[PDB]
């Protein structure tokens, strides 16, 4: 029964993945007046398929220069950190329930970074390394607002269990106490996805596709999949951390409903972001991360260790 | 007989290929203007599944649109060469097909067909955006007629 | 004209309903109709313990109430 | 499923021979990283769950990989293989074969005396039997470092700033 | 310390974590922590020579509590001589061993 | 002692032999390093947890910290010498013999 | 142990994905076309092209930062002791000599991507 | 709002402390019973294996002192079948 | 006077962030040393039980300790119930 | 109740193509819906419809014959299968069909 | 060990304006040099057109800018009647103005989304792309091609305006300015725009002039020179 938890919460992912794909080029389509994908099955409905199909028939090149021992490791690494993200996640209750659950989804995100070291300096071409590098430094640099921004937040909390969330915001949401930190956590959560502005490692009018250059059909199509779900399982993260759903222990499927509608409007407002801005410099990003979004966030760090105590709120451990 | 399912499965993944034809932006002159209409949301390219692609190893489709000059032709091919396999090749305006305009010029390849096979001929002085649709609808109804699971039959 | 984006953002809505709508049922379904007990610390592991113990039928989600002794 | 740490520290010490028989140190780093994953998933069976996190998230998560950056920018113009050297072989075989034949003595003897004495009755069998209440004992004491700690919170905060200071002094290069 | 500014100035920078019979968070016991006092406090002010003669029995005391190597010792030596006769079939372990 | 003691203080001997005996790159030798910090790291926190020495609980954290600041002071001395050099390769480091 | 359960099953359905996606496709490769791409040219390998002080500087920096987090990490516990201000006094201290990096780091070039 | 919750959510813990201090003699009092039947089941079984181990001495305390001595994993399920010693090591850290 | 405020002019005309940061540091800084509530908390903190509260044997002269949980002697909660 | 309108101009979108399966055959063919006023049909079955409240560009369009020339078009139509008499109209170089 | 990275390439790149090779080194990540290769596109026109009439040679200047072909035209057109000695007449020139201004909006639409779009911002490029579907319904409308019109010739142009267009342009042209806005709306005041353009790619004034700059490239260094009010035409 619980193999049964363990396959009925990964495929339901993917196929969400793989029709996020549509939705996302049906929110671009409309906000560029046309249309998007409405051909290929009503409404795009079966463009998703098409897609897939089509990725795994096609011949995946694979470059004469390429240690194919990581070159196919990557993809593995990727899509099974995107996937076990989700296992902690308290859709009203986790699948697995640990005491350190947001340090576990801090640990295997910062393990993901791997996938672009390891991609880029498999792919050799000798200018796919200098994206990877460059993606690197953007991933590791913005992990260190997300880890502050995650301390700050939890010191309501009292603990890193994923479940207390709920608890902490059943009669608030921790936006209406955390507004500045939100929106540096969004924007970081934007920024480790390599999405919106901050997409340089795969900069279409900057270096084509940079370290998925070399990748193509199969493995290009696990490593898209692999992206996708790190993107809506950073905005159930973000719903659950700052727009915490009421729940009902009689009716968990309301709490399901609240979170999942939560859960794509922020994913929507990531692709929308994407509609919306000109991209960011690798500088410019480097330059807000670190002398913009870093001082504020240790600022906020050290008023949100001391607000509770002087207030008398701070929460229990328990 | 076993005929059947291999019909099946050649319609199959004739309908994906055809679904999802993603092309290469291979913008060489006035040619590259209409195409981005076609792209525009008049006609909205996208609405066909076919995509606004990137680096040849994900593409299914080269679209030659503009004149092809000597000092050109080497990279055409070797894009064209890096495109994984099923690849076409869209020949689009008079430059593109048979030299054109300057079809008598001593820098001028006269027809991509010399560089790389083309499946389809566009016409036009640039075609319409209209016209390149028709052309890439043809290519579509190309795909959906071949036959390779069938010709794997009866090898 | 973009209410037709809707159908694919009811399929996703489905696709990502399922894993928490699953998740509480298959919890209930192995847990005797009850939530699946939550053990942080060692003190509810030993509760959990005592609770099969005592069951008789090595399940600690089996409750045996004043009808048991007293 | 009986022994599960004894895997691991296998395991552990096998990935220990990978990069301490030194090939190119982009496979060193992966067997690192192996070595401390396996070590991470040691002391979560010890009940050290914030240990093991802090393994990943700071080794395998910061210091390793700013060791694999560093790597793919200093290396050599064709990045070496394992395969490429003999050596490595050599040295990987002797370590593993010194491995297996000390894992296998202690197995069927449980009283090698490798410079210490070692038994391997089991590895469950030293644990403890008794109840840490309401809280986690590795955390508490951890949480003690603000409080029982003063002393070395102000020499390692001292030593991480002095550690900024002497990279810019070491890096300008002038 | 080879100068012990701590014991001049009263300040306790690194003794509280010198041993586990000091006091700990939230009052949590040390697993030997009856055995490190006793042996503290047989050691206590007599200086190290004597102390390694005359309160041995304390620190072995410590020391199997610490690795408990001759309790190791005797649980495999039940263990292997429990699988000697169960060879033979001489020695039926009984239900509440099995079950 | 029981035997994961036994492997863990084989992978402190193995990371220090493979420190001892070089090889041309310098990050090979800093990876040993790393491997000895990391069986240490693991030694300590085995030995604080089974004997629920509960105030040690923090050493592990400062013997990680500290061991990845001399790391950081290993690879910037690197990265001198590969600016020098073009590589990490030791033998370079023999001007110093007159 | 349902967690590595759960591990082995994202791991096995990856890896099982990576088969289907690099055995399943009909292939036809030639020299020309697995060259290394390069816009329609071919490639200089140059000499250790991934070069610059500045890239290994923003990764020690992040290395010493997440340090530093590291220290800060069991904060939500240590908001649970009776002795509150000493423990305040030393996270403040902590995020100070945090700032205080940063500012360093900041006034001394250090940030900077010069020229 | 937070401060009026969080304060609340302090009262209710206390509140659970104190039914779990309530309730710790009557778990005191059976681990007590639990660990001496235990332990006093294995001397019952050693003093069977051990019969014809010539210098064994069986229930001889391997501590010079006579204080009572919290047992190991080793003592209590070293006779017991691997799914109790099993459970009894890693039943807590493995449950998820 | 002018020149203080002209400081805080530019820089809160060219370095917002940098003013925000730093004012919240401060607050944070300063803040908990003025606050009542401060010795709440750790009031709050003192009166969680997480140990068994292990009784002692009334020698005689102990007037002070309860006997019995609900009598009068010993330390009371009920500042926190209302707080 | 101008989404109550909304709504029943959908219904009758679908009763506008003679019931579902009709509708269904305009959805799956032309991968659209609207009911326009049929200005005439050719020799070849394609029916031609304006809807002049549309914009420009989309108040007249063909519904295509799904047999022309003795080749299957119900799936597969294209722009070369309307008649220059009606090409004229299509293109609106025209006013008059 | 100075390996400034030669990268010499980018012709098949998006953001290449079609056909360029760039050969770039770089002192680690700034810019040290830009050998633009250029001939990608060079078709012999120059020489082609000695072999063709004057009338023949007009549609060669329809693709020389193929952002601007009634501008060209109007150029060349402009030379031959001063060859001829020869004027053509004013409702000619007044289309000729009139449908240069057209081009103008085309060209300056696709420079301003192109740029855009190379830069990351995407949308603006679509919004604006069906306004030049418009005015490309307006060449098209006058001389049968939408881009390609050969429609301004030595001596005015090929043929009348058809009844209706001047109240087409007029029904398009009271509706730009708001498209313009939304443009605007995207671009002008973002910080993320402003900063990937302010302060980039300035050339002074002098040295504008030296290098043989002209039009947009000498205003936005401030030089108040415009050839429409300075020697118009
Ligand atoms: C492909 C590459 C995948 C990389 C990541 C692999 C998973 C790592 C995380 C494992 C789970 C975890 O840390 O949970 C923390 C969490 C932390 O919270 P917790 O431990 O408090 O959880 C609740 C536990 N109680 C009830 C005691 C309070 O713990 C768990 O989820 C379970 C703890 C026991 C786990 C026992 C098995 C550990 C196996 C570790 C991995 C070993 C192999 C590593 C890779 C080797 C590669 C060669
Ligand atoms: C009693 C109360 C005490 C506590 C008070 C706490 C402080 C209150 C006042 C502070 C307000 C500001 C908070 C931080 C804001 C960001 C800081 C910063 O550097 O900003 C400027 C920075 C830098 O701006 P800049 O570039 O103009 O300035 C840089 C510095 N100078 C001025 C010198 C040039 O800008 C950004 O961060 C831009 C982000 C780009 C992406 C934009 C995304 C748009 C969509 C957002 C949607 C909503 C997000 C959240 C969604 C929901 C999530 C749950
Ligand atoms: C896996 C099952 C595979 C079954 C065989 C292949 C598929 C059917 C044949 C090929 C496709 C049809 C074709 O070629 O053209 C269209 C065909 C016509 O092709 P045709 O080639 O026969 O037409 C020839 C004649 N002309 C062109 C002139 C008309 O039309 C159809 O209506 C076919 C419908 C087939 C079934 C469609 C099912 C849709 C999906 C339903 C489930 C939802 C998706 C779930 C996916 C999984 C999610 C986890
Ligand atoms: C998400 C995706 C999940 C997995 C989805 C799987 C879908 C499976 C449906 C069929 C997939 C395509 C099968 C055919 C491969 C492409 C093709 O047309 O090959 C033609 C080729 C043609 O071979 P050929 O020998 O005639 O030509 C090759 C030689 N040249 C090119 C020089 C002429 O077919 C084969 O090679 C044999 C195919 C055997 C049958 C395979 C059936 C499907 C097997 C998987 C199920
Ligand atoms: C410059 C460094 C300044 C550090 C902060 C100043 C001292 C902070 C403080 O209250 O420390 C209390 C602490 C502890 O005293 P305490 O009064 O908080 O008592 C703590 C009691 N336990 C451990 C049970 C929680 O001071 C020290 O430990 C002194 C260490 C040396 C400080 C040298 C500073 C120079
Ligand atoms: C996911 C991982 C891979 C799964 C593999 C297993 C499934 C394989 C089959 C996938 C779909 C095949 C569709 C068959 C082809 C097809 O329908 O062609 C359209 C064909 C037409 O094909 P066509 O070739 O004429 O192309 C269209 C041309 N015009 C626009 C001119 C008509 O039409 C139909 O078949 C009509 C019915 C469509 C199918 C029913 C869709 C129902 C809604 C499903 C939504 C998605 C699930 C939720
Ligand atoms: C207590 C029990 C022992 C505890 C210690 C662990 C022992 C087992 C683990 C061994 C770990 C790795 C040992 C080898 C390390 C290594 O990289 O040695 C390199 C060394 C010289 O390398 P190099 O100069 O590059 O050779 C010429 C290349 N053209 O290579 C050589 O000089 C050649 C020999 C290579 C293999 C030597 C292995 C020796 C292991 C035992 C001795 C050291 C201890
Ligand atoms: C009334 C209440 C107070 C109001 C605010 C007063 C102080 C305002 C902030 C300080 C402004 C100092 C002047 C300034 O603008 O410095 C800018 C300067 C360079 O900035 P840069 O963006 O690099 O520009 C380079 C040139 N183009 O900057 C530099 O060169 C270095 C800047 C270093 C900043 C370090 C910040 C560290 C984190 C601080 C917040 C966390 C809390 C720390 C403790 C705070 C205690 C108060
Ligand atoms: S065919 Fe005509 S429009 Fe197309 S590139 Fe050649 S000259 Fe230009």
């Amino acid at each position: 029964m619980f193999m049964i938890n363990i396959l009925s919460l990964i495929i339901p992912i993917l196929l969400a993945v793989a029709f996020l794909t549509l939705v996302e080029r049906k929110v671009l389509g409309y906000m560029q007046l046309r249309k998007g994908p409405n051909v290929v099955g009503p409404y795009g409905l079966l463009q998703p398929i098409a897609d897939a199909l089509k990725l795994v028939t096609k011949e995946p090149l694979r470059p004469g220069t390429s240690s194919i021992s990581m070159f196919i490791i990557a993809p593995i690494l990727g899509l099974s950190l995107a996937l076990t993200m989700w296992v902690p996640l308290p859709m009203p209750y986790p699948l697995i329930n640990m005491n350190l659950g947001v340090l576990f989804m801090l640990a295997m995100s910062s393990l993901a970074v791997y996938s672009i070291l390891w991609s880029g300096w498999a792919s050799n071409s000798k200018y796919a390394l200098i994206g990877a590098l460059r993606a690197v430094a953007q991933t590791i640099s913005y992990e260190v607002t997300l880890a502050i921004i995650l301390l700050s937040v939890l010191l309501m909390n009292g603990s890193y269990t994923l479940s207390t969330l709920i608890t902490t915001q059943e009669h608030i949401w921790m936006i209406f106490t955390s507004w500045p930190l939100a929106m540096m956590w969004f924007i970081s959560t934007l920024a480790e996805t390599n999405r919106a502005p901050f997409d340089l490692t795969e900069g279409e009018s900057e270096l084509v596709s940079g370290f998925n250059v070399e990748y193509a059909a199969g493995p290009f199509a696990m490593f898209f999949m692999a992206e996708y779900a790190n993107i809506i399982m950073m905005n159930a993260f973000t719903a659950i951390l700052f727009l915490g759903a009421s729940h009902d222990p009689h009716t968990p499927e309301l709490y399901t409903i609240n979170f999942v509608l939560k859960t794509l409007a922020l994913t929507i407002t990531f692709l929308w972001i994407r509609a919306s801005y000109p991209r960011f410099r690798y500088d410019q990003l480097m330059h807000l991360l670190w002398k913009s979004f870093l001082p504020l966030t240790l600022a906020l760090c050290m008023w949100h260790i001391s607000l509770p105590i002087m207030t008398a709120s701070i929460p229990p451990q328990s | 007989r076993g005929e059947y399912v291999v019909a099946k499965l050649d319609d199959l993944v004739n309908w994906a290929r055809r679904s999802s034809l993603w092309p290469m932006t291979f913008g060489l002159a006035c040619c590259a203007v209409e195409m981005m209409h076609m792209a525009a949301p008049r006609y909205d390219m996208d609405r066909f599944g076919v995509v606004f692609r990137a680096s040849p190893r994900q593409s299914d489709v080269m679209i030659v649109a503009g004149t092809l000059t000597n000092k050109m032709a080497p990279a055409l091919r070797k894009v064209y060469d890096q495109m994984p396999e099923p690849r076409y090749v869209v020949s689009m305006g008079s430059c593109a097909n048979g030299g054109g305009y300057y079809h008598y010029s001593y820098s001028v390849v006269r027809g991509c067909d010399r560089i790389v096979p083309v499946d389809i001929y566009v016409p036009g002085c640039p075609p319409t955006a209209e016209a390149l649709l028709y052309g890439i609808l043809q290519l579509q109804r190309k795909i959906k007629r071949e036959k390779r699971l069938r010709i794997w039959y009866r090898r | 004209m973009w209410f037709e984006i809707l159908p694919g953002i009811a399929v996703m809505a489905a696709c990502l309903f399922i894993p928490g709508m699953a998740t509480a049922h298959i919890h209930k379904f192995t847990n005797g109709g009850k939530e699946k007990r939550v053990a942080h610390f060692s003190y509810q592991w030993n509760l959990m313990e005592r609770d099969r113990c005592i069951s008789g039928v090595n399940r600690y989600h089996v409750t045996k109430g004043l009808e048991n002794i007293d | 499923t009986m022994y599960i740490a004894f895997i691991l520290s296998t395991i552990f010490v096998i990935g220990f021979v990978g990069f301490s028989s030194k090939p190119s140190p982009i496979y060193g780093g992966l067997g690192l990283i192996v070595s401390g994953g396996v070590g991470c998933g040691i002391v979560l069976n010890f009940g050290g769950s914030f240990l093991g996190l802090m393994v990943f998230l700071i080794y395998l998560g910061g210091m390793l990989v700013v060791f694999g950056y560093t790597t793919a920018m200093a290396t050599e113009m064709y990045p070496e293989v394992w395969v490429s050297n003999k050596t490595v072989f050599g040295a990987f075989v002797s370590g593993l074969m010194m491995e297996f034949c000390m894992v296998y003595y202690a197995l069927k003897e449980e009283e090698v005396e490798i410079i210490f004495k070692f038994n391997g009755l089991g590895d469950w069998v030293i644990y403890d039997t008794g109840d840490s209440g309401f809280f986690s004992e590795e955390a508490m004491g951890i949480a003690a470092l603000y409080s029982y700690g003063t002393w070395l919170v102000i020499v390692t905060g001292w030593s991480l700033l002095i550690g900024v200071v002497v990279i810019m002094e070491i890096t300008r290069g002038n | 310390p080879f100068f012990d500014v701590q014991k001049r100035l009263g300040l306790d920078l690194d003794r509280w974590m010198t041993i586990q019979s000091a006091e700990q968070p939230h009052k949590i016991p040390g697993r030997c922590h009856a055995f490190e006092k006793e042996w503290i406090e047989c050691a206590h002010g007599i200086g190290g020579i004597r102390a390694e003669k005359e309160c041995k029995i304390e620190f072995d005391d410590f020391v199997e509590c610490l690795l408990r190597q001759k309790t190791m010792k005797r649980l495999s030596a039940i263990k292997r001589q429990r699988d000697k006769l169960i060879k033979e079939g001489k020695y039926t372990p009984p239900p509440h061993h099995l079950g | 002692m029981p035997l994961v003691y036994m492997n863990i203080i084989m992978a402190f001997a193995i990371a220090l032999a493979g420190l001892l005996m070089y090889r041309s790159h310098l990050m090979s030798s800093l990876l040993c390093l790393e491997g000895m910090m990391l069986s240490l790291f693991i030694m300590s926190t085995l030995i604080i947890l089974n004997t629920h020495f509960t105030l040690a609980n923090m050493m592990p954290i400062i013997l990680l910290v500290f061991a990845a600041c001399e790391a950081a002071l290993g690879l910037s001395l690197l990265v001198m010498v590969s600016n020098t050099y073009g590589t990490d390769y030791v033998q370079n480091l023999n001007l110093l013999q007159c | 142990m349902n967690i590595m359960l759960t591990l082995l099953t994202n791991v096995t359905l990856a890896s099982l994905l990576v088969l289907i996606a690099f055995w399943l496709p009909q292939l036809n490769a030639y020299s020309e076309k697995t060259s290394p791409y390069e816009c329609g040219f071919d490639p200089m390998g140059s000499a250790r092209l991934p070069f610059s002080m500045k890239f290994f500087l923003v990764a020690i920096t992040f290395l010493l930062f997440d340090l530093e987090i590291a220290l800060l990490l069991p904060l939500p516990w240590a908001s649970q002791t009776n002795n509150l201000k000493t423990m305040l006094t030393m996270a403040l201290f902590l995020l100070i000599l945090l700032a205080a990096s940063l500012a360093y780091e900041w006034t001394q070039k250090g940030l900077e991507w010069a020229e | 709002s937070m401060m009026k919750w969080n304060r609340e959510r302090r009262r209710l813990q206390i509140e659970d402390f104190e039914a779990r201090i309530a309730l710790m003699p009557l778990f005191q009092a059976e681990k007590d019973r639990r660990v001496l039947q235990m332990l006093r089941e294995n001397l019952e079984e050693e003093a069977i294996i051990m019969k014809d181990v010539p210098d064994w001495k069986v229930g001889e305390s391997v501590f010079h002192t006579t204080r009572w001595v919290t047992p190991m994993m080793g003592e209590l399920y070293g006779l017991r079948t691997n799914e109790e010693i099993l459970s009894a090591t890693y039943g807590f850290i493995w449950y998820t | 006077a002018g020149r203080i405020a002209s400081f805080l002019k530019n820089a809160w005309a060219k370095e917002p962030v940098l003013v925000a940061s730093f004012a919240i540091g401060g607050l944070a800084i300063i803040l908990p040393s003025l606050s009542p509530y401060t010795n709440y908390a750790i009031r709050i903190n003192r009166a969680t039980p997480y140990n068994y509260p292990v009784p002692l044997r009334d020698d005689g002269n102990m007037p002070d300790v309860p006997s019995h949980p609900q009598d009068p002697q010993g330390p009371s909660l009920e500042w926190l119930k209302n707080l | 109740m101008e989404l109550v309108q909304v709504l029943r101009r959908g219904l009758q979108q679908v009763s506008g193509h003679g019931g579902l399966r009709g509708y269904l055959r305009v959805l799956f063919r032309a991968n659209d819906v609207r009911v326009g006023t049929l200005v005439g049909e050719d020799k070849y079955g394609n029916k031609y419809y304006e809807d002049n409240k549309q914009f420009f560009g989309r108040h007249r369009w063909v519904i295509y014959t799904t047999e022309m020339n003795g080749r299957d078009t119900f799936w597969d139509v294209d722009g070369s299968m309307v008649p220059p008499e009606w090409h004229r109209w299509l293109h609106c170089m025209t006013d008059d069909p | 060990l100075v390996s400034n990275l030669t990268l010499n390439f980018g012709p098949q790149h998006p953001a290449a304006h079609g056909v360029l090779r760039l050969v770039m080194e770089l002192s680690g990540e700034m810019v040290r040099k830009c050998d633009p290769h250029i001939g990608l596109l060079h078709r012999g026109t120059e020489k082609l057109i000695e072999y063709k009439t004057y009338l023949q040679a007009l549609p060669y200047f329809d693709r020389l800018d193929y952002v601007s072909m009634m501008c060209n035209e109007q150029a060349y057109s402009l030379a031959v009647e001063k060859l001829l000695n020869i004027q053509p007449p004013p409702r000619a020139q007044w289309i000729r103005v009139l449908f240069g201004e057209i081009t103008r909006l085309l060209n300056h639409i696709m420079a301003v989304t192109t740029h855009a779009l190379d830069i990351g911002a995407m949308t603006p490029f679509f919004w604006m792309f069906e306004e030049r579907e418009k005015m490309f319904e307006f060449y098209e409308r006058v001389s049968g091609a939408r881009m390609h019109a050969a429609y301004i010739r030595p001596g005015g142009v090929h043929q009348d305006l058809p009844l209706g267009l001047l109240d087409d342009i007029y029904e398009f042209s009271k509706n730009f300015s708001f498209r313009i806005d939304e443009l605007e709306e995207m671009l002008t005041n973002n910080r993320i725009w402003r900063n990937r353009t302010v302060d980039i790619g300035v050339v002074t004034a002098e040295d504008a002039l030296n290098y043989g700059f002209s039009g947009v490239m000498l205003r936005g260094s401030g030089i108040q020179w415009d050839l429409r009010k300075t020697q118009p035409y």
